[PDB]
């Protein structure tokens, strides 16, 4: 089963899909691959919690039903740079104006 | 050109409303006329009498919007096999997001105010032109 | 896999699978590996790249589908940005 994925981290966003079966580590090395970073300078977040490598999607709560393709959920994503990590950050879209009289 | 055809052979039909809209079958009788009947409700079905050779398309009843029925635009009963009635499996089209735009805005502004709208006069134009059984008969037969 | 970067007004940087870009004409002008939008916010591009998605998916597919959702917000903008990328 497919599940649908914005990974974030500052002002970047990935649009990509995964098996509910594959790994958080695996899901890194789909990371490496776009932004050239190994695994080893990644962290991977559900909201404010760290992911465990060897554990699924599945289990991490992303599942074919919530991560779907037009409304996919979020995977956080920090980079260290030296000895240590930075601390998670994503940039929020910006705002909608007011809707106009004639929407109301 | 596009009319239902007088077989008078009978041909049971399941109509399944398999979207989130509200249904109106339309069929088109001998002259080519649209003729509407009762609505589907969303996720509902009826079993319906039908006859070979009969032409129907479906719409959103509140909006027109043209909805697809087993992957296409017209749907013609056909022989029913070992007393088993045919499916008509009625469904949402992936919709361009242009006129999926259209059909929101259309849903939150009152036809008199489209003008009022910050946009091209083309998009004025192309909300005034909402969907409508006639044209797209029109531009079936071509 | 070959990706692509659309940059929204506002700086965002999205990143989808070359594929799914190529849904619009006017993107596939633009690149024949990056593409500036000036007039599109990000709460307006991240939703077309949903779109992408989306159509991608359910485009040739017997299994039910589902109505692609829009907020109230946002359509008026949307709308304008489907009209020039011809999506
Ligand atoms: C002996 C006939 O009746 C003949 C015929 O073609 N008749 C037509 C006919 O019976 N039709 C036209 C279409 O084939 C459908 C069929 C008909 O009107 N069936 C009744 C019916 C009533 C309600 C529904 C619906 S649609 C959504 N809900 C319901 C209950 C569907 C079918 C009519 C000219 C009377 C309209 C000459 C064969």
């Amino acid at each position: 089963m497919d599940v649908f994925l914005m990974i974030r981290r500052h002002k970047t966003t990935i649009f990509t899909d995964a098996k509910e079966s594959s790994t958080v580590f695996e899901l890194k090395r789909i990371v490496e691959g776009i932004l050239k970073r190994p695994p080893d300078e990644q962290r991977l977040y559900k909201d404010d919690q760290l992911l465990d490598d060897g554990k699924t999607l599945g289990e991490c709560g992303f599942t074919s039903q919530t991560a779907r393709p037009q409304a996919p959920a979020t995977v956080g994503l920090a980079f260290r740079a030296d000895d240590t990590f930075e601390a998670l950050c994503i940039e929020p879209f910006s705002s909608p104006p007011e809707l106009p009289d004639v929407m109301k | 050109v596009l009319r239902s055809v007088n077989s008078r052979e009978p041909s049971q039909v399941i109509f399944c409303n398999r979207s989130p809209r509200v249904v109106l079958p339309v069929w088109l009788n001998f002259d080519g006329e649209p003729q509407p009947y009762p609505t589907l409700p969303p996720g509902t079905g009826r079993r319906i009498h039908s006859y070979r050779g009969h032409l129907w398309l479906f719409r959103d009843a509140g909006t027109h919007d043209g909805l697809l029925v087993n992957q296409t635009e017209l749907f013609v009963p056909s022989l029913n096999v070992d007393g088993q009635p045919i499916f008509a499996n009625i469904t949402l089209p992936v919709y361009t997001l242009k006129e999926r735009c259209l059909q929101v805005v259309r849903s939150l502004v009152k036809p008199e105010n489209y003008r009022r709208l910050d946009i091209v006069r083309s998009l004025y134009e192309d909300l005034e032109d909402h969907p409508n059984v006639q044209k797209d008969l029109e531009r079936l037969t071509q | 896999m070959m990706y692509v970067k659309l940059i929204s007004s506002d700086g965002h940087e999205f990143i989808v699978k070359r594929e799914h870009a190529l849904t619009s004409g006017t993107i596939k002008a633009m690149l024949s590996n990056e593409v500036n939008f000036r007039e599109i916010p990000s709460h307006v591009l991240s939703k077309v790249c949903m779109y992408f998605t989306y159509k991608v998916r359910y485009t040739n597919s017997s299994t039910e589908i589902p109505e692609f959702p829009i907020a109230p917000e946002i359509a008026l903008e949307l709308l304008m940005a489907a009209n020039f990328l011809d999506c």
